[PDB]
């Protein structure tokens, strides 16, 4: 038997309650794995059974629920199950420049943009999914798309305006 | 042409003797 434990934070319990159906139904139907949610230790527990094939699905299944722990939407992690080369890379905003106080919140606002649209635009440029924590940034996609999204984000918080990075990333996506 | 609100323009910082 193979054991995977995925931790859940305190703020992720309610979206896990509201999205549990679309979490166990993809696993229990076509991945052939047993899943439960240990409330006593607060862990999503995944183990194999007698009806599992292609054991790497287990690994992807863990990454599946890991994405929903990190804040990603459900169907993106469904695409993580369906596709074969999808990865997530995370870094804090202060991991590339020392920002304090109101500067850090301004960096958060520059990543998100007004209405979220700037972040949304970068997604539609790079075919990736970007989730902002309080200070951490998580990018889900393939390797080169992760690199383009990470370069766009690192330019956005360097001080470059969202319009300039917007135009540059919308032009450089034709390669 | 007049740039719109979306265009980034920062407010300037203002700093003999009588004999």
């Amino acid at each position: 038997e193979e054991t995977r434990k995925i931790p859940v934070p305190a703020n992720r319990y309610t979206p896990l309650k509201e999205n549990w159906m679309k979490i166990f139904t993809p696993i229990v139907e076509h991945l052939g794995l047993q899943i439960r949610f240990n409330l006593k230790s607060r862990n999503v527990e995944i183990r194999t059974c007698k009806e599992t094939k292609d054991v790497s699905a287990l690994t992807k299944a863990a990454d599946f629920v890991k994405a929903f722990i990190l804040g990603f939407q459900v169907e993106d992690a469904l695409a993580l199950i369906r596709l074969d080369d999808l990865f997530l890379e995370s870094f804090e905003i202060t991991d590339v420049k020392p920002l304090k106080g109101d500067h850090l919140s301004r960096a958060i606002g520059r990543i998100a943009g007004k209405g979220g649209k700037t972040k949304f635009t970068i997604e539609n440029v790079t075919r990736t999914r970007i989730v902002l924590a309080d200070v951490k940034v998580h990018i889900l996609g393939s390797f080169q798309n992760i690199k383009m999204a990470r370069t766009a984000i690192c330019n956005l918080i360097l001080g470059n305006p969202p319009s300039k990075v917007y135009g540059n990333i919308r032009a450089v996506a034709s390669r | 042409h007049r740039p719109g609100p979306l265009k980034q323009q920062n407010k300037a910082h203002k700093g003999l003797s009588r004999v």
